[PDB]
């Protein structure tokens, strides 16, 4: 429709608002898109906040790329709680049929603590 | 790049006279005209392989990808 | 004149208007996208 | 075999495949392929 | 080393260049926008508030590009040739520093990333800025590079430094069929794009605008600024005893006529009339509404109570157009030097920067209150939060308005394209060549070919010889080789200033004597009224010489009308000369030993008074002198150098005052094509077409302007021994012979590299690219295919590829815009190929391939191929003065001549370019060229100078040969001599681009186009050319009637169309589809692009109707 439209071309402001300021690059925000997109005709985004349910749709990107970003750095910018976001995301996963999934693995945040850190110029032996 | 090994328009070689023409300016400080012909170049026109023979090749093997 | 059919005046003014094949007006593809670059003939066709 | 090289570091990497783009010893991100053993067959003129 | 004045002045020249180089224009312009030009942008738009909850407050203290404040190091930085390999922009983020109200407390932080500024290269905010060969090797740039571009995302573009017409200044203009017109506009910094008219309609002045909805004459405009009194309007704008007053005596009945007579009521005829604009309360007074009608026009001067030098600026407006109805030879050109703008980068970067940055902070406004409205939301709301989803359009703002060379502003509305670049990399100075270079505006007088032409006052400001041909003919110039561009400083302390030597005011002066005197122009605004203007002038510029005033001023001062002018606006043009007192100059040759002693530089010159910068108005006064020879008792400003009115791209031309006028501007239109060498880091860089020769050799016969700018460091080209005569009859129509045997000991063996590049995309169903390869058959892997493929995909580096032969593989996913379904089911085999095929009629070689990744995390395939070639015919030489030619033939060298000694010429040209092309430069170069090698040293060819003639011969029969260059010789054909004699010598020959291995082409049936079905316009794609209107005449003139029908619908555009008889219009394969019968078809064929006309105009209400006749029985 002309309404459906409009609530996904405001919808997409969303992603792209999130997405230029934690640098997601622009390979997940079209990702994430469809992920929204079927959430969108399964009656999930009514009544909750429009900014809680996008936050939870990126980070289900953000998990199968398999990349550095945590959960609350979705939820600080917001000044919400971790467990707020946290369990709207776990209602999106077990109602929508998400069963393969990466898990969070740690030696992934290693490689990525050490640059904004500023150590010494050494940095692959911290590593 | 580095000295043509022979000349272009009469055909003789010119492959180990650019050390020499140097060799014959670094110590005895000496002319640019006088050295090339005590060297051996007579005619005219392979007294032009050596005087404007601009070596690049000196600058281009600084930026070697070895370090 | 008359004597022939579309003789008349009454058919001087837009009262049913023609659609031109698609071999005019092709659907020319960029391939900068999966999407077409749908030409300009066509989307005033629509908004008609 | 003696694959990819640095740009600086000048370090051979055999970087198993779709897992990095990054060579060790260094963060540099530009990787040039060495050249081929392979017998290449030319002219002298 | 006996030093003198007199031929030593050059060396000074180094002097100038040394401190400030070639790209003062483009360094110094971006260098003053970071450092201090930013800081009156945030000081212009601090204090972002809010209405909803009024005690919240955000303001802009400070603003930093590069280093922060807590490190406060120099930086770390992506290099720029690291920058370039990866298709990134060479970029340094901006900081701020910001204090706001958190809640509780205000709350100060620094160092807020807001975007990332680019920055050009060799500028003080890069990290090549004063390297020294080691750190700069290091980084693998050239040393010799000029730097001044920007490396945004890959290509390298230049911001060029564009010019229009002066603004805040009035011009003349007259015209027969329209009476004359006053162009006057002004732009105000803030808003304002406004230009004044001061028209005349049969015999009557007028003064319309883009605001007032109709024109309003003259005399209503200065009562309503206070000069009511009726005999003060003819006193201000006639004079006395004059012609002026009958011209000027109908506008003041017009005072009659509206019934005024008064400045209370003068005031509101204008704003009945004014274009109302929409204020949205419209408090119109009908008193103030014309009080400020006074205000937004001729925006140049403003007014606190009295409008008084409102209206005497307008009377000056006003003088001139009478006077230029007495005689129409008083009027002005729009073309002369004095009345054009320069205006650089940083100063142009401006006006876009601060377009972005209020765009910035009313997103970012409009942002916190959408969050302030709500009730719990207002205590520990904090706003920099959402700070960084409205940093992303400055970045973006910036970089695609450098790529895409169109700035769209809103505070002008104006939509200047064309502005930014690509530079070209073909040569050394080709790439030098452009960094000083004027693009113009074309105002759309197409028809006149004054612009087009070139202004005797001109000399040495900018170049003289270089400028384009064909399409771009007169609009296109160049910077000469001394000249800098001023800089706009001030104008209130200079207004106190001419008050202390002894002017009147503006508001004592009485009008009868305001025209007895002159009068001081202060950027057009008459002030003080001056009397005897030549001691206040002279005692001006000893305040100027000895440095008590700035030294970017003019002190132009013209006789026709009775005024005296200062100009201080900046971004005008100007070049330095030293001053000479009297019948004796101040060169003083002890300051210039003591400048080669190092202490004593150029710029301590205009430090003491010997030297300073005149514009081309500034040389309306003065009476320079060429030589110190000539130096009379009245004679001042002896020029500097002479040569110095050629720029360094048409400065290599050796001997250029022997040769003639149009041999110059064809050789700088080629100078930018001659294949050579282009940097120290050639073979590390991938650029997309990059011309290469193996052994160039610098030039015999140098120039001082190719020492200046280091040219023979690097050169393109090599001398020839070229012999003049005719030979073989293949040097007609200036072609040209050379010898087979000195091209395979290479002479002129160019090299051709070629980029080409892939991206592996990653898509939304999280599915990449792969570079699977060498798929195998019968106890082989290479098929014919895959001989250079390599066992990772990616072809292998140093062996050939030819045609076929897929040297980068690649597969692309056959689900590319599915929807992602969330399970593991079938995905092992989806993957369709897609390769890259090596196309090209000839074999070359793979150099280097690498892979690296971009800014975001998305690989790149960067390989470079690489041939080598011969020059055979067709392959366009050149001579560096202009002689283009087609190689011809390719003799054997028994067949070329021969001299004395065995000396075999290398290159034959004809003897029939010299009388028509009048090039005694050639001449000359071989004898000056001839001698330096027999001598063992390179001798000099600059302008206006150079070597002389017979010096040069007296060595030149020393070593044995004719006085004239002019040797005997014998022939390689028959054996005995020549009866005549033959010009022999070594000739710089460079070789141009635009060879034939790339542009022979052949279609014979091939591609079509789908709305046309013709052949396809193109080289690239596939070819076909154009039989077009003019050919088609040429041949019915001959009167042929069936080769005329098989160019134009058999081997272009055949079609076979069954067209119905009765209520006769096209159908399709059997069928009528209007009466549905199917019966009366008749077959024939017609031009495709006919039966695409039947229904384009049978789309609109046309019906084409065919009447149709059988071909026999007449
Ligand atoms: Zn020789
Ligand atoms: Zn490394
Ligand atoms: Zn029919």
């Amino acid at each position: 429709l002309e309404s459906r439209e409009a609530t996904l071309n405001n919808a997409r402001r969303k992603l792209r608002a999130v997405s230029y300021a934690l640098h997601i690059p622009e390979y997940i925000t079209d990702a994430a898109f469809q992920w929204y997109k079927l959430a969108l005709a399964n009656n999930f985004v009514q009544g909750r906040r429009s900014q809680n349910v996008i936050a939870s749709c990126l980070y289900v990107a953000c998990r199968k790329e398999k990349t550095h970003h945590m959960l609350i750095d979705f939820s600080s910018r917001l000044q919400v709680s971790v467990y707020s976001i946290g369990a709207t995301f776990l209602k999106m996963v077990k109602k929508l049929h998400i069963t393969e999934l990466p898990l969070a693995d740690p030696s992934l945040f290693i490689q990525h603590f050490a640059e904004k850190l500023d150590l010494a110029d050494k940095k692959i032996k911290v590593v | 790049m580095i000295v043509p090994v022979r000349c272009f328009s009469c055909g003789k070689v010119v492959g180990d006279k650019w050390e020499s023409y140097l060799n014959l300016l670094q110590e005895d400080e000496l002319d640019e005209g006088t050295a090339l012909s005590r060297l051996g170049l007579k005619r005219y026109c392979c007294r032009r392989m050596i005087l404007t023979h601009v070596d690049l090749i000196e600058k281009f093997l600084r930026y070697n990808p070895l370090e | 004149d008359a004597t022939v059919p579309s003789g008349r005046p009454e058919t001087y003014i837009w009262r049913y208007l023609p659609a031109p094949p698609v071999c005019i007006r092709p659907s020319v593809m960029m391939q900068d996208s999966p999407a077409s670059n749908e030409d300009d003939l066509t989307v005033k066709l629509t908004e008609i | 075999t003696l694959k990819y090289i640095c740009a600086e570091c000048s370090s051979k990497l055999s970087l198993s495949r779709t897992d990095a783009v990054r060579c060790k010893d260094c963060g540099h991100r530009i990787l040039l392929k060495a050249r081929t053993k392979r017998l290449v067959q030319f002219e002298a003129r | 080393d006996e030093i003198n004045t007199a031929q030593d002045k050059w060396h000074l020249l180094p002097a100038f260049l040394k401190v400030k180089g070639l790209v003062k224009q483009h360094l110094d312009s971006f260098n003053y926008f970071v450092d201090t030009d930013l800081k009156k942008i945030i000081k212009a738009n601090q204090l972002i508030l809010s209405d909803v909850d009024p005690e919240f407050y955000l303001k802009y203290v400070d603003i930093r590009v590069g280093k922060k404040s807590s490190s406060s190091t120099k930086d770390y930085l992506t290099p720029p040739h690291e920058c370039r390999l990866r298709d990134m922009t060479y970029s340094a983020p901006i900081y701020v520093d910001i204090e706001y109200t958190r809640g509780r407390n205000i709350i100060m932080h620094k160092d807020v990333e807001i975007g990332r500024m680019p920055i050009m290269l060799r500028s003080n905010k890069c990290i090549l800025y004063d390297a020294d060969e080691s750190k700069m090797a290091k980084l693998n740039e050239c040393p010799l590079d000029p730097g001044g571009y920007f490396i945004v995302n890959g290509t390298e573009k230049v911001i060029l430094v564009q010019e229009q017409l002066s603004k805040n200044r009035i011009i003349v203009e007259a015209d027969e069929k329209k009476g004359i017109v006053q162009a006057s506009v002004t732009s105000s910094t803030h808003e304002r794009k406004s230009k004044t008219y001061v028209i005349t309609k049969n015999g009557k002045i007028y003064l319309k605008h883009n605001s007032i909805a109709e024109e309003i004459p003259i005399a209503i405009v200065l009562k309503a600024c206070g000069i009511l009194s009726d005999l003060e309007i003819m006193q201000l704008v006639c004079g006395n005893d004059s012609s002026y007053q009958d011209i000027f005596a109908v506008n003041l009945e017009e005072s009659s006529k509206l019934d005024i007579y008064t400045q209370q009521q003068a005031l509101e005829y204008i704003g009945a009339k004014v274009k109302t604009m929409r204020r949205q309360k419209l408090t119109i007074l009908q008193e103030g509404i014309e009080a400020i009608a006074t205000t937004v026009i001729a925006h140049l001067t403003v007014e606190a109570l009295d409008f008084r030098e409102k209206a005497l600026y307008i009377a000056m407006m006003t003088r001139r157009v009478v006077m230029a109805m007495y005689n129409p030879k008083m009027i002005d050109d729009r073309d002369y030097v004095g009345n054009k703008r320069l205006e650089l980068a940083g100063q142009l970067i401006s006006l876009l920067f601060e377009d972005l940055f209020k765009k910035f902070n009313n997103d970012f406004k409009l942002s916190i209150d959408k969050v302030l409205k709500k009730p719990n939301r207002a205590m520990e709301y904090d706003a920099l939060l959402s700070i960084n989803v409205h940093s992303n359009n400055i970045t973006s703002g910036l970089n695609r308005a450098i790529s895409t060379g169109n700035w769209s502003l809103k505070r002008f509305k104006m939509e200047r394209a064309g502005v930014t670049h690509v530079l070209s990399r073909l040569s050394y100075i080709s790439a030098l060549g452009m960094m000083t270079r004027i693009s113009s505006q074309f105002e759309k007088s197409r028809k006149v070919s004054g612009p087009r032409a070139l202004q005797p006052s001109q000399f040495g400001m900018l170049c003289t010889a270089d400028t384009p041909e064909g399409e771009a003919c007169g609009l296109v110039k160049n910077l000469a080789l001394m000249t800098h561009i001023t800089t706009d400083d001030e104008e209130e302390p200079i207004k106190k200033l001419c008050y202390v030597l002894g002017v009147e005011d503006i508001t004592l002066i009485d009008s009868a004597s305001l025209h007895l005197n002159y009068g001081v122009y202060l950027n057009g605004t008459l002030i003080g009224s001056i009397r005897f203007p030549t001691k206040f002038v002279t005692q001006f510029r000893h305040l100027r010489r000895t440095g008590k005033v700035s030294e970017f001023i003019s002190i132009y001062s013209n006789s026709h009308q009775m005024a005296v002018h200062i100009a201080t606006d900046g971004g005008r043009i100007c070049r330095p000369l030293i001053i000479v007192s009297d019948g004796q100059s101040r060169v003083k040759d002890i300051h210039l030993r003591k400048l080669l002693d190092g202490e004593l530089d150029f710029d301590d010159f205009l430090k003491l008074g010997l030297v300073e910068y005149l514009d081309v108005n500034e040389e309306n006064d003065s009476y320079i002198a060429l030589y110190e020879k000539d130096i009379v008792p009245s004679m001042t400003h002896l020029e500097i150098e002479p040569f110095t009115i050629l720029g360094a791209v048409a400065g290599l031309i050796p001997y250029p005052h022997h040769n003639q006028s149009p041999r110059n501007t064809y050789q700088c239109a080629m100078g930018k094509q001659a294949i050579g060498a282009i940097a120290y880091n050639q073979f590390k860089r991938i650029d997309t077409l990059l011309y290469l020769m193996t052994y160039p050799q610098q030039p015999m016969v140098k120039t001082k302007t190719i020492e200046l700018i280091d040219y023979d460091k690097l050169p393109a080209g090599q001398n020839a021994t070229v012999a003049v005569m005719s030979y073989s009859g293949y040097d007609i129509e200036d072609a040209l012979v050379l010898n087979k045997s000195s091209i395979d000991r290479g002479f002129g063996r160019c090299e051709t590299r070629r980029k080409t590049t892939t991206v592996l995309k990653r898509y939304a169903n999280h599915t990449q690219d792969i570079i699977g390869g060498m798929r195998v058959d019968e106890n082989g892997d290479p098929i014919w295919q895959h001989q250079s493929l390599g066992p990772d995909g990616l072809g292998e580096v140093g062996m050939k590829v030819q045609s076929g032969q897929i040297y980068i593989n690649k597969s692309v996913p056959t689900n590319s815009a599915d929807a992602p379904n969330p399970n593991n089911v079938n995905v092992q085999t989806q993957y369709r190929e897609a390769p890259v095929i090596y196309r090209g009629p000839e074999p070359s070689h793979i150099d280097q391939v690498m892979m690296s990744v971009s800014d975001n995390d998305q690989a790149l395939i960067k390989v470079l191929l690489r041939q080598n070639r011969r020059p055979e015919l067709g392959d366009k030489f050149s001579s560096r003065h202009g002689q283009k030619g087609v190689c011809g033939i390719i003799v054997k060298q028994e067949d070329m001549p021969f001299n004395d000694q065995g000396i075999v010429p290398d290159i034959i040209m004809n003897p029939h370019g010299f009388p028509s092309r009048m090039t005694v430069g050639k001449m000359i170069e071989l004898i000056s060229g001839k001698a330096g090698v027999l001598n063992g040293t390179l001798e000099y060819g600059t302008c206006f100078g150079g070597s002389k003639l017979e010096d040069m011969s007296k060595i030149l029969v020393d070593q044995g040969f004719n006085y004239s260059g002019k040797d005997m010789l014998y022939s390689g054909i028959t054996g005995e001599c020549l009866q005549a004699y033959i010009f022999f010598g070594p000739i710089y020959y460079q070789k141009l681009k635009h060879m034939v291995l790339d542009k022979m082409h052949a279609r014979a049936r091939g591609p079509r186009a789908v709305l046309t079905r013709q052949p396809t316009e193109g080289r690239s794609r596939d070819g076909g050319l154009r039989l077009g209107e003019m050919e088609r005449d040429c041949v019915i003139a001959y009167g042929a009637s069936q080769l005329l029908l098989e160019r134009l619908m058999i081997s272009s555009d055949a079609f076979e169309v069954d067209v119905c008889d009765k209520c006769g219009l096209m159908g399709y394969s059997g069928w009528c589809t209007t009466c549905k019968s199917a019966e009366n078809i008749i077959k024939m064929t017609i031009p495709y692009a006919a039966k695409l006309l039947f229904q384009e105009l049978l789309s609109m209400n046309i019906a084409p109707r065919l009447r149709l006749e059988d071909i026999f029985q007449q």
